[PDB]
């Protein structure tokens, strides 16, 4: 019952609430017209709005991710056994509810992750996330000793936007060009990087250069960091260096031009290994080294 | 310079022979030094020192409250006392000379004063700290560098900086300073 409408409405709107969390809404609203106990008619027609949303989607994998956990959470919810009323109405509530939840997730950030904040020691934030963002806000009101830092990011001009909203703030700030991050091997204390997806271990989605990071951090020995609120839960694991769905194609070497076409083509989208992150930032207790994956087993069963 | 005292002291029983405060590092007026000899023809292992420091640190036997009700001229403790002791004034009686290898200072002026708070913040006496905390409302943590702050401290950022410096609560610190 219309999807690509919504998709429409939400694209550079974040802030207030999560990108993801607005799709979640949708996808429970959706639920609660065909009834969960019917369970021929509904998953089936979740199933076709899921494929809607992938027709939809150009370089994310995100929404899928989202989806799916909606789906799980669905299937988890019947195990009662007994009155069926009581099930449908708690599947209905739970969808702001979600959206209730990310406060309290933020509330939980903002007290068990500052801690990390020691004497002089400079922050760089990596990527678009609003979570990491909101931590970072929460350590400067705590006025405990550092320095945040932007990038040079390029999809839409993301790293500018980020640097701008920084200035508001006030704290002083310079930048990191993706090619100048190479000369960052300790002078830069500790390597943060949001999330846009977490997979199965230590596999994490974001934006145009993760791996290499990591790899940098790897050989200095550096702390690398994932940063991120509750949300985001996937099924995934890639074969060869990287291995995603894409819209860019990958190495799209141009066909012979003079007056110009198209050109900027690439790998767009950057995954991560196992080995190369420290530590994992979740509102969920204080967990890091392989937590998800155990999640995801709890849940699937597969 | 207030109390610079020429210990003469044994190895063999640990007792003192002779007590001098002079003022000769600071006004070289009467530079003295006496070795007297009620006791010189008994002990043999004479050692002259004067390298000791204060702590006015005493435990006392049934016998010092008692001498004190006896002689009235002992209104001090410290250059009547061992004189006195070493004289025979009650015959024929030992004191004690505990000497430690580590470090010990009682609280007298001010230099000696800022000295021992220096001390306390490094790390020269075994285990003496603030962060452990003593006294209820105290919230003090431990910190590189030897560095003590406690819980509602702040210091702001770009403060290039030497050695070792330490922060009280309800602190706020501005920009940009030597």
């Amino acid at each position: 019952f219309n999807i690509t409408e919504t998709y429409l409405r939400f694209l550079e709107e974040d802030t207030e609430m999560t990108m993801p969390i607005a799709a979640i809404e949708a996808l429970v609203t959706l639920l609660r017209i065909k009834t969960p106990e019917t369970a021929a008619e509904m998953i089936n027609t979740i199933k076709s709005s899921t494929e809607e949303l992938i027709k939809s989607i150009p370089n994310s994998v995100s929404l899928r991710a989202g989806c799916d956990i909606f789906m799980r959470f669905v299937l988890r919810n019947l195990h009662l056994y007994g009155d069926w009323e009581n099930c449908k109405q708690h599947l209905i509530e739970n969808g702001q509810l979600f959206v209730s939840r990310a406060k309290k997730s933020r509330n939980k950030i903002a007290e068990i992750g500052v801690d990390f904040i020691a004497d002089d020691d400079i922050i760089l934030v990596h990527g678009y996330s609003r979570a990491v963002f909101s931590l970072l806000n929460h350590a400067a009101n705590k006025f405990i000793r550092f320095r945040c830092v932007v990038t040079e990011s390029r999809p839409s001009k993301q790293g500018n936007q980020l640097y701008t909203l920084l200035e508001q703030k006030g704290i002083p700030v310079t930048l990191i060009v993706d090619s100048a991050v190479g000369a960052v091997i300790d002078k830069v204390d500790k390597v943060f990087v949001g999330a846009e997806g977490v997979a199965e271990s230590g596999g994490i989605i974001n934006l145009v250069g993760t791996y290499s990071v990591g790899v940098l951090a790897h050989n200095a020995r550096k702390p690398f960091y994932v940063v991120t609120e509750s949300h985001k839960f996937v099924r995934m694991f890639p074969l060869s260096s990287d291995d995603l769905p894409m819209a860019g194609p990958p190495l799209d070497f141009t066909r012979r031009t003079d007056d110009l076409e198209d050109a900027l083509r690439g790998p767009t989208i950057d995954y991560t290994a196992q080995e190369y992150i420290t530590a994992l930032i979740t509102d969920l207790g204080v967990l890091t080294p392989s937590a998800v994956s155990e999640e995801l087993i709890k849940m699937w069963y597969d | 310079t207030i109390e610079p005292a020429a210990f003469v002291l044994d190895k063999s029983t640990s007792r003192c022979i002779y007590y001098q405060d002079l003022p000769l590092p600071s006004s070289r007026e009467k530079t003295s030094i006496q070795i007297d000899p009620e006791l010189l023809d008994n002990v043999d292992e004479f050692v002259i020192r004067n390298d000791l420091i204060d702590c006015r640190i005493d435990i006392c036997t049934s016998h010092v409250p008692l001498i004190f009700q006896e002689n009235f001229d002992y209104q001090s403790l410290r250059t009547d006392f061992v004189k006195g002791v070493i004289s025979s004034d009650i015959l024929g009686k030992h004191i004690y000379a505990y000497l430690t290898d580590e470090y010990a200072v009682r609280v007298e002026s001010w230099q000696t004063y800022d000295t021992i708070s220096q001390d306390f913040l490094g790390r020269w006496c075994y285990p003496l700290v603030l962060d452990s905390n003593i006294q209820d409302d105290q919230t003090y943590s431990y910190e590189s560098r030897h560095i003590y702050k406690e819980k509602d401290v702040v210091l702001a950022q770009s403060c290039k900086i030497g050695k070792c410096t330490a922060i009280g609560s309800g602190t706020k610190i501005g920009e940009g300073t030597k």
